[PDB]
């Protein structure tokens, strides 16, 4: 197989250096080898049969930000990563993750649970059980099918596959079958009445999901060419219509410093609707109706002119009036930011409520009250996450003696550069000394009781057994958690066994030697 | 007519009145009626005295006690064209008719 | 001589000597100066310091870039760069029967257009301004010579705020 | 087919509890199932979106900034000039502070650049007087005049780049 | 009994609005009373123009909250006292109940934590005690 | 808030009845 | 007349090939419903002339 | 609440802290908008808080950045130790499924006691390779220049974040600049016809004037180089060495980084730090540190008691910066951190 390897690297590479624009990202490891590389499409003419199995490019108008992170998507993330693009991926690998994948499943059908309720905490509707979505048992079942749309310069993990179970996002149907729809608009599920209303036939439709669902004779006439004939269908009753297009409100959401639900009900001139073009009853059209003329008198709402998106945000104390501009919002998946008003910004204030803890040591804090990294912490300190500050305290205070065995003049520098808590009015004189004064450091270590002085050492003991304890692969991880104060993967624990090594291997191979898995583990 | 007064002008406009800007520079065929029938639209013509006539002699006063029983009548007479708007409508659909357009 | 000359006066340290004024909102062609000339000023001093915002947290640079974008972005509207020009105005009355216009040129002139000072100089009857099939019309046409003319009052980048009082 | 019976022996046909129907019972049963689980081992991070006929429903689960820093205020505070004329005197008041404190900057900046390297910057240019100018002298002082006082198009013809 | 009051508010420094919470807190306390917060919605553009003290335009305007429990015949001494001040410009009472309710407290109560503030604000045995009070 | 919907808990998750199936496959 | 005669004798002999080798009936059902798009889009053309 | 005794001691912070008129940005975007109503346009008050124009200028610096981050952090988490216990699930659900499918399922729980054992002989059984200085010198010397190019490319996706739009807004003036140079250069050297002309004048002076870097998606057009086209008829063996092509196949290993070598990385904090600071020394740069910074230190003191070849002491002296210097490395916004640690 050594030999089919290099039969593999080297026409790998002649896949992709004929496919691959960006190859300079993909393999930047050599640049003097070769020069800048780009791949360039060109017009062709079209088989009239054998270009019906093709697809289309896109379905949808995409931003800037979406067509990076999909040709860096395309290209590029499986060429960066450990296991490499889904192409060239072995089958021992794809196999491995695939049972992590059964493992989870499972133990969401184990809940009896709903998509949406996972999802969210406080779901308007609530679809079906996973024992009976279709979608979700495909997928467990099939093993393909989660490779399809899973592009093949992409990583195979456990997420992505995990998401389309848990939300369809699937767009579309691009065969050359399916019919190309312009207006597909889509409202927020709290603009609706009942569900089994009538079909915007302006606005998205389910049919897109499959070609073969609208390749009716209506889509085809409709976008390919003009119509001709007038076809009427039935009409509903003035009951039925307002019946579908009933909508109902909590009453405590209707005080007047909330615009961004009253100017729902204003036209765009600035005048009440009725109840009808509201899509409310009688009473919850009255009290909206005392909240503007009452919101127009304190002029957040205008009385006659234009609505103005600065009248549409609702009212709230400074920060939420403040924060929400300071708030830059970025995905997890994608570094770049949402701009606002694209996205829902979100925070249960409940749950942060209890989120906090019911135990609490205010005198164990004291000493690192003053110290703080970050602007303010919003969680209340455990006993163990406390020990990591003074720790952490305990460090910076030895290398201040490191540096001055080595000269360094101490005293002076933190005389210049260092940032007290308490920071008064800015003015013209004030704002240099303490633009210098930005840093935050611990006390000395000499200027201190003994018991301050053991706290920090001691601190710094249980910690420093810990990590010997830790194994030394997951270096960087505890020192991503060791600047937030995360103590989970500080408390580790192995148990006793009285097992030998051959007798574990010689089993667990054996076990991995059922599902497949011939490669037997080596430690 | 002086600058001062301009902002005074615009300031007014803004608060009490209606208020676009245009992008191009040019004002677009028909951009006109369509932006005033939105407001006829949105301020019911069939509660406003002025919207249902042009003419004064129409515009005329009556007393409310003579106003408030044609308001009884004329939604009557409403109420029959909002039926047949929904009965022809029915009936078409029923015999599947169409009408050409060419 | 920058590069022979060591610590040396600024020739604009002068400018704390002068009472500085608060510009005015009607002047736009010296605002404009100000950014073809800041923007040179930073543009190196971040192309040196590489955009690393270590040096930005300092007052007076982050002071000014705020203060490029109001001098930069027109004061005025976006239509006019220069100066200041006073937007002409129209504005129609529709509850005369007879149609109407009035003016508020760039200048403080004012028209008081009708269709009877048109009519007035033709000798025609009282009663067609009102149905004005004609009024209608020889308005349209006295539009056109109104502007062949070419009067100074309006202004040279010609503006107008169309308005509409009644119904 | 496609039948099993440990589906059958593992289940047990019961009778209905209130949870089966009734909300509120039921979000009573949810909540005290999420508390042991995280969502996002399971889905990563996402915009968590779901849709229906033409209805959306959103609960991302982000990543939140809040970028501070006291030179931020720019001496900016609400003190009745929002606007009017009375505003353009709220930004005149360091108007002339800022502007100097920077072009002192520049001359650090650029002098430092300059001082450290004035022997490459001597013989930089010396080399391309050569191809202007062979076999001949080469004063650096009274040639680095004409490095400046060109216009922009002559210094492109001699030097090859341009700058002013 | 509790009454809710807002001003519309001449934007200034922190000084002007206490001293503007400072002359009516002791109104009230002069004649009897109490007062539950002082609290800040926000400064945003009016949509109308509005005359103050000065004789004056405005376009910016800043509301308060100034909570009080009181008589019934003491809210229109002090609706005159913001209505005669130099800060503030119009006022008006209200009566309330959502007042110490869960979504009106849990808020207020992670007030203390919001990043925008300082840290020696933050007491955090206060919030530990306020929860272990406010529990079903 | 923008998205505002009260909960209608008078309303029962599961249908105690059957129903004809609205949209079916095939023909069974 | 001519040439549609003649060529729909050649773009479904093209097809039935095709389909041979397949086995599974959905790919068949959408070739067709694909083929019926591209031979539209033919008519759309000609109304547009006169 | 308010006595009669604090009437006079209101604090200011209560109503209104320092730190927005101060140490926040929020009051500037309210003197644009009001500045502007009285005006009359309303477009350019919605731009001031929104500013789309500058972000997508951002983002295109950012996400090139946030695109190499991760591909680092997803090699420091495929450690031989994480790559256990994704086996360690593995062997549960196989296990299981045996169990199922041969109906022994009564006997699981003596089998997955068994499981667990054995693992935790495996686990202490990888230590005693970690615990040789041969091999857990070699793991750091790999592991950290991973981490080191990584915090220096977070410093980089950091630094951006805190430009305010004002900052972004200039470049697009130089921009505008730029090109009138660029053209000046040079410039010295039926009814349907007329629209397809208004077209490609659209297109040509969009591509220029177009607010954003250049990214994987514009600049393909401009190389003239075919790769296709250039290969035609060539045996790559020959040109591209045997020993490359495999090890660039091994994408366990990662490679194209910036800095491969200690003293590459030394050059960059030196080019750095004469910016910065006018001494070198007695910076406040250095006093930073981690626990996890020192406590290693301390196990590089107890090693270099022991006997060592020379290489392994030049691997000290290699490693020993490098665990200085990452505690120097200022941070930020670990919060934001910890989340992108754990969802690649």
């Amino acid at each position: 197989t050594s030999e089919q390897l290099r039969i593999k690297n080297l026409n790998a590479l002649k896949h992709e250096l004929k496919n691959n624009p960006l190859f300079d990202r993909a393999f930047p490891e050599y640049k003097g080898k070769k020069p800048e590389t780009t791949v360039v499409k060109k017009q062709e003419e079209l088989d009239f049969i054998r270009s019906l199995g093709l697809k289309e490019r896109i379905n949808k108008n995409i931003s800037l930000e979406e067509a990076e992170h999909q040709n860096f998507k395309q290209f590029v993330e499986g060429f960066r990563s450990p296991s490499g693009p889904l192409k060239y991926m072995d089958h021992e690998e794809k196999q491995k993750i695939n049972f992590l994948i059964d493992q989870k499943l499972e133990e969401l059908e184990a809940t009896g649970l709903t998509r949406e309720e996972i999802l969210y905490d406080n779901p308007t509707h609530t679809g079906l059980p996973l024992n009976q979505d279709p979608f979700f048992q495909y997928i467990k079942n099939n093993y393909t099918a989660r490779e399809v749309l899973l592009k093949p310069g992409e990583e195979y993990t456990v997420q992505k596959i995990i998401d389309l179970a848990l939300r369809q996002d699937i767009g579309a149907d691009p065969s050359q079958s399916a019919a190309k729809l312009k207006n597909q608009k889509v409202y927020h599920a709290s603009k609706m009445g009942l569900p089994s209303s009538r079909k915007n036939p302006n606005a998205f439709d389910n049919t897109s999901y499959l070609g073969a669902t609208s390749s009716t004779s209506e889509h085809y006439i409709k976008e390919l060419v003009r119509p001709d004939r007038k076809n009427h269908e039935i009409p509903l009753t003035k009951a039925q219509t307002r019946k579908q297009s009933i909508r109902k409100i909590n009453y405590f959401d209707i005080h007047w410093r909330n615009t961004e639900l009253i100017t729902q009900f204003v036209n765009n001139s600035g005048c009440i609707k009725n109840k009808i073009q509201n899509r409310l009853t009688r009473p919850q059209q009255k009290k909206i109706a005392r909240t503007i003329r009452l919101s127009r008198e304190m002029l957040l709402m205008p009385f006659r002119g234009y609505i103005k998106p600065s009248d549409k945000k609702s009212l709230t104390t400074l920060q939420e009036d403040v924060e929400n501009t300071v708030r830059t919002a970025i995905n997890i998946e994608t570094g770049h930011i949402y701009i606002k008003g694209s996205v829902n910004e979100y925070r249960n204030v409940t749950k942060e409520f209890e989120n906090l803890n019911d135990n609490f040591d205010a005198k164990r804090a004291e000493q690192s009250k003053d110290y703080v990294i970050d602007g303010n912490s919003q969680k209340l300190e455990t006993t163990e996450e406390l020990t990591l500050l003074e720790a952490r305290m305990h460090s910076a205070q030895l290398k201040e003696k490191q540096l001055k065995d080595l000269g360094v003049d101490t005293q002076a520098i933190r005389e210049k550069y260092q940032a007290s808590p308490k920071n008064p009015q800015l003015t013209i004189d004030n704002i240099l000394s303490i633009q210098t004064k930005q840093y935050i450091y611990p006390p000395e270590f000499e200027q201190l009781d003994k018991k301050n002085q053991d706290q920090f050492k001691e601190s710094f003991s249980k910690f420093q057994e810990k990590i010997n304890q830790v194994p030394v692969d997951k270096f960087a991880s505890l020192l991503v958690h060791e600047k937030a104060t995360d103590a989970t993967e500080f408390s580790n624990k192995i148990q006793e066994s009285d097992i030998s090594l051959q007798e574990s291997l010689e089993y667990v191979n054996q076990i991995r030697s059922r599902g497949g898995l011939s490669t037997p583990l080596k430690i | 007519m002086n600058p001062i007064q301009f902002s005074q002008f615009v300031v007014n406009s803004i608060t009490k009145h209606y208020f676009k800007e245009v992008a191009q520079g040019a004002l677009r065929p028909g951009q006109v009626r369509r932006e005033v029938k939105s407001v006829y639209k949105d301020y019911n013509p069939l509660k406003i005295h002025i919207f249902k006539y042009k003419h004064p002699r129409m515009l005329e006063i009556p007393m409310p006690g003579h106003q408030r029983r044609a308001e009884r009548v004329e939604a009557q007479r409403r109420r029959n064209r909002e039926q047949i708007n929904f009965f022809c409508r029915y009936v078409l659909a029923k015999q599947g008719k169409t009408i050409p357009y060419n | 001589f920058f590069y022979e000359g060591y610590v040396w006066n600024h020739s604009l340290n002068i400018i704390h000597d002068i009472q500085l004024n608060y510009l005015d909102k009607n002047s736009n062609a010296i605002a404009i100066k100000y950014a073809k000339t800041l923007n040179i000023m930073s543009s190196l001093y971040r192309n040196l310091t590489f955009k690393k915002f270590d040096f930005i947290k300092i007052w007076y640079w982050y002071y000014l870039y705020y203060i490029k974008n109001i001098y930069f972005k027109n004061l005025i509207n976006k239509n006019n760069n220069y100066v200041f020009e006073k937007p002409n105005i129209f504005v129609f009355n529709i509850k005369s029967k007879q149609i109407r216009l009035a003016v508020l040129t760039s200048k403080n002139y004012v028209y008081n257009l009708t269709v009877g000072k048109i009519l007035s100089s033709l000798n025609i009857k009282e009663k067609s301004k009102k149905k004005s099939n004609k009024g209608e019309r020889l308005f349209s046409e006295y539009l056109e010579n109104f502007f062949k003319n070419k009067n100074i009052r309006f202004g040279t980048k010609k503006l107008a705020i169309i308005k509409l009082k009644y119904f | 087919s496609s039948i099993d019976i440990r589906k059958v022996l593992n289940n047990k046909y019961r009778d209905s509890e209130s949870s089966d129907f009734y909300k509120k019972n039921r979000e009573q049963l949810v909540s005290r199932i999420k508390q042991d689980m995280d969502v996002d081992s399971y889905t990563g991070a996402t915009t968590r979106r779901t849709q229906f006929q033409q209805y959306y429903q959103d609960q991302p689960s982000l990543g939140f900034v809040y970028p501070m820093n006291p030179g931020r205020g720019a001496f900016m505070e609400p003190d009745c000039r929002f606007t009017g004329n009375d505003f353009m005197e709220k930004i005149n008041t360091h108007f002339a502070t800022a502007i100097t404190s920077s072009y002192q900057d520049l001359d650090k900046v650029v002098k430092i650049q300059v001082n450290d390297s004035k022997k490459n910057i001597e013989q930089n240019l010396e080399k391309l007087f050569r191809e202007k100018n062979p076999n001949k002298e080469f004063n650096f002082d009274k040639e680095y005049a004409r490095y400046l006082k060109l216009d922009s198009k002559k210094f492109k013809k001699e030097y090859g780049y341009e700058t002013d | 009994p509790l009454y809710e009051l807002i001003v519309l508010a001449r934007a200034n420094t922190a000084k002007a609005t206490t001293s503007l919470v400072s002359s009516v807190a002791q109104s009230i306390l002069e004649k009897g009373g109490n007062v539950r917060n002082t609290t800040i919605l926000g400064d945003r553009i009016l949509n109308r123009t509005v005359k103050g003290n000065d004789d004056k335009k405005h376009l910016v305007g800043r509301y308060v909250q100034i909570l009080y429990d009181g008589n019934p015949q003491m809210m229109g001494q002090i609706e005159k006292a913001a209505r005669e001040s130099n800060e503030g410009i119009r006022a008006k009472t209200f009566k309330i109940k959502d007042f110490y309710s869960d979504a009106q407290l849990f808020r207020r109560a992670l007030k203390q934590t919001s990043p925008v503030y300082p840290s020696y604000l933050n007491d955090k045995s206060y919030l530990h005690q306020l929860k272990q009070i406010a529990k079903k | 808030v923008r998205n505002s919907k009260a909960a209608q808990h008078q309303i029962r998750s599961r249908n105690f009845f059957e129903v004809d199936p609205i949209f079916p496959d095939g023909k069974d | 007349q001519i040439l549609p005669q003649m060529e729909q004798s050649i773009e479904i002999s093209m097809l039935q090939k095709q389909f041979q080798e397949i086995k599974s009936e959905e790919l068949k059902q959408d070739l067709i419903r694909a083929y019926t798009r591209r031979r539209i889009k033919d008519l759309a053309n000609q109304f547009s002339k006169l | 609440w308010i006595n009669q005794q604090n009437v006079n001691n209101i604090n200011p912070d209560s109503i209104m802290p320092a730190t927005i008129y101060d140490e926040t940005d929020y009051y500037l975007k309210l003197h644009e908008q009001a500045f502007l109503f009285e005006q009359g346009r309303l477009e350019e008050m919605e731009k001031v808080s929104l500013e789309t124009e500058e972000i997508q200028y951002k983002n295109s610096v950012l996400m090139p950045i946030y695109q190499d981050v991760i591909s680092m952090i997803k090699h420091l988490k495929s450690t031989e130790s994480f790559k256990l216990e994704k086996e360690f699930q593995a062997a549960k659900r196989i296990l299981i499924e045996d169990c199922r499918n041969m109906q022994i399922e009564d006997q699981l729980e003596e089998k997955m006691a068994k499981l667990e054992k054995a693992f935790n002989t495996l686990r202490k059984a990888q230590k005693e390779k970690f615990d040789q200085p041969e091999n857990q010198l070699e793991f750091l010397h790999e592991h950290l220049l991973i981490l080191y190019n990584m915090l220096r490319k977070w410093g980089e996706y950091t630094n951006m974040l805190k430009i305010p739009a004002t900052v972004v807004r200039d470049i697009l003036h130089e921009r505008q600049v730029m090109l009138e140079k660029k053209k000046l250069i040079r410039k010295q050297n039926a009814i349907e016809n007329l629209m397809l002309q208004f077209e490609k004048k659209a297109e040509e002076e969009l591509n220029a004037e177009f607010h954003i870097e250049k990214n994987s998606l514009y600049g393909n057009d401009k190389n003239a180089v075919d790769s296709r086209d250039f290969y035609k008829g060539i045996d790559l063996e020959n040109v591209f060495p045997r020993a490359l092509i495999d090890n660039s196949f091994d994408f366990t290993k990662l490679s194209g980084l910036p800095f491969q070598n200690v003293k590459e990385a030394l050059r960059n904090e030196e080019k750095i730090e004469l910016l910065r600071g006018e001494d070198p020394n007695n910076s406040p740069r250095k006093f930073e540190t981690a626990l996890i910074v020192e406590v290693f230190k301390l196990k590089s003191q107890q090693l270099r008691a022991a006997s060592l070849t020379r290489a392994q002491q030049q691997k000290l002296n290699d490693i020993d910066t490098l665990l200085d210097l990452i505690g120097e490395i200022k941070v930020e916004e670990p919060t934001f951190l910890l989340k992108i640690w754990k969802n690649f």
